[PDB]
């Protein structure tokens, strides 16, 4: 399924298949 | 691509925070729909790699931000 992982940003959600 | 503007209010990190986690808690099928919102709402998006998305509230607009909150809240519910 799809995955997600935040970053150093204050609220950067990285979504990827 | 507005027809309102004034209606679109800003989104504080506070709300966005609870949203980032919520959206992540949602099921796969739910993610595909959400990611699509930003994928179509964001002009820079739609890269050669549709299997990846870069959501940065730091540059993202308030319209898209809230857009996801309306979809995540409608499904996740709360009341």
């Amino acid at each position: 399924t799809w995955r997600v992982q935040r970053s150093q940003n204050p609220l950067k959600i990285r979504l990827t298949r | 691509e507005s027809e309102e503007e004034d209606k679109c209010k800003p989104m504080s990190y506070e709300e966005k925070r609870q949203l980032s986690l919520d959206i992540n808690k949602l099921p796969g099928e739910k993610l595909g729909r959400v990611v699509h919102i930003i994928q179509s709402r964001e002009p820079s998006l739609k890269n050669s790699n549709p299997d990846e998305i870069e959501i940065d509230f730091e540059t993202l607009k308030p319209s898209t931000l809230r857009e996801l909150e309306r979809y995540v809240t409608s499904c996740l519910r709360k009341k």
